[PDB]
């Protein structure tokens, strides 16, 4: 009877595809469960906070190049797992996130200049989180964490900043 | 046992099936959802359509409202309208996406990008994307296609424009650096005295 | 007597164990402290969590209050909350550290560093 038993690991869920009723609207939790050996099959979805890394080079409100990395923790909504399986697929993350995360991050970064991007990093992250949560709710995804992990600028701009601070040190040396 | 297996097909999750019937070709009001379903071995042929949201990236250089070169890459999640699958097979086949999107997406994206300059394109990326989505939705509705998402994933400019923008910001940092030259000038005044 | 050997597991040295049961998955209110414990050979599976303080070093360049480049390396001693291990396994698995810290530590460190000059 091993073919009639399937195991949903911890932090996972299973959508039941039935050969005579289609995908079932109910999602089974963790543990070992019984299914009809051939009439039903399970599709296992990770109900865990999975990390996605998004390094981009975009423009600020002054259009200067900003190298910004957004790391998010995302998980599918269990109640929406059936719909997702029939709407996007098992690889919904690689179908959805590459667009919404990138566009939301770049659109938000375009609201601030370099100084604001660095010194108001928390506000930028909060706005990215708001926009990304709103956009991802329509795909049945939930965001556990939105973080701006890396934020740098162009070579010439960084040289100019270092020159400014060197000028301050030279004023001190005077 | 072979004949019965020849008369049963399976349509997976996120897929639908239409019937090409030898009697009248495509059946105009038969869209089969997930399940097993049965086909007459020789008369009915099943055509399987993946109706799940599908990503497509169109990357192209276009012109802004000032004719400035803008390298724009747009990602669209499109799916076939499940309620109109039969007609689609009669009109576009199984390559509907490759037939339709490479034209409507390009034209809509470039026409909308032509409405804004570089600064507006960068600082209104969401609004530009929403305009593109509206126009693309209206145009793809005619081909029984549905747009789930439109994202401007890339938006860059030429080497010269990027260098000029970086030079402008470098000048801003130089203006901020000039404040410390005043502090140094105070010490230089004292030294002169 | 291999079955009895298979029904016993030891959790040692500042570790803890939770149970993934085939009758509901992770058990919400079962955290096993140090010692020797008994598991049903097939139903119950033990998951061992090292709840000891663990060092992690995050080294990165960030920007100061003036956008000045600062090479900052931060060492953090972090451990899993022993009173919430079951939920954690359901939500983060055994790689909770690599899932969480590489994001929150980076963001917090750089946002705070941006509040000060050199």
């Amino acid at each position: 009877v091993n073919s009639a038993l399937y195991n949903v690991d911890a932090g996972h869920r299973a959508v039941i595809f039935d050969r005579f009723r289609g995908v079932q609207d109910i999602v089974v939790g963790e543990g070992t469960h019984f299914l009809i050996p051939w009439v039903q099959k399970p599709i296992i979805f990770d109900c865990r906070s999975r990390p996605r890394n998004v390094p981009v080079i975009t423009g600020s409100k002054d259009l200067q190049n900003v190298n910004i990395t957004l790391r998010i923790l995302f998980r599918p909504v269990a109640s929406q797992l059936p719909r997702i399986f029939t709407s996007i697929g098992e690889d919904y993350d690689e179908r959805v996130l590459p667009s919404i995360t990138t566009e939301i991050l770049k659109s938000v970064v375009a609201r601030f200049d370099a100084g604001e991007l660095i010194t108001q990093r928390e506000l930028v992250s909060r706005q990215v989180s708001d926009d990304l949560t709103e956009r991802a709710a329509t795909f049945g995804l939930i965001l556990d964490d939105v973080s701006l992990t890396h934020l740098t600028f162009g070579k010439e701009f960084t040289e100019a900043v270092e020159a400014k601070q060197v000028a301050q040190q030279e004023a001190e040396r005077a | 046992a072979y004949g019965v297996r020849e008369s049963v097909f399976t349509v997976e999750g996120g897929h639908r099936a239409i019937f090409f019937n030898r009697i009248g070709g495509v059946q105009q009001d038969t869209i089969l959802a997930e399940g097993l379903h049965f086909r007459i071995p020789w008369f009915q042929y099943p055509i399987i359509y993946d109706i799940r949201a599908r990503p497509r990236k169109i990357s192209s250089p276009t012109g802004s409202k000032d004719l400035q070169m803008v390298n724009i890459s747009l990602r669209v999640l499109s799916r076939p309208n499940a309620q109109e699958l039969p007609s689609m097979y009669q009109r576009l086949g199984l390559d509907y996406e490759e037939r339709v999107l490479p034209s409507i997406v390009n034209e809509v994206l470039k026409s909308v990008v032509a409405k804004f300059n570089a600064s507006q394109l960068i600082t209104q990326r969401a609004q530009v994307s929403l305009l593109i989505r509206r126009e693309l939705t209206e145009r793809a509705k005619d081909f029984s296609l549905i747009l789930d998402d439109v994202a401007i994933t890339e938006l860059s400019f030429s080497r010269e424009y990027t260098a000029a923008v970086e030079a402008k910001q470098v000048a801003q940092q130089e203006a901020q650096r000039a404040q410390f030259l005043v502090e140094k000038a105070k010490q230089e005044q004292r030294q002169k005295i």
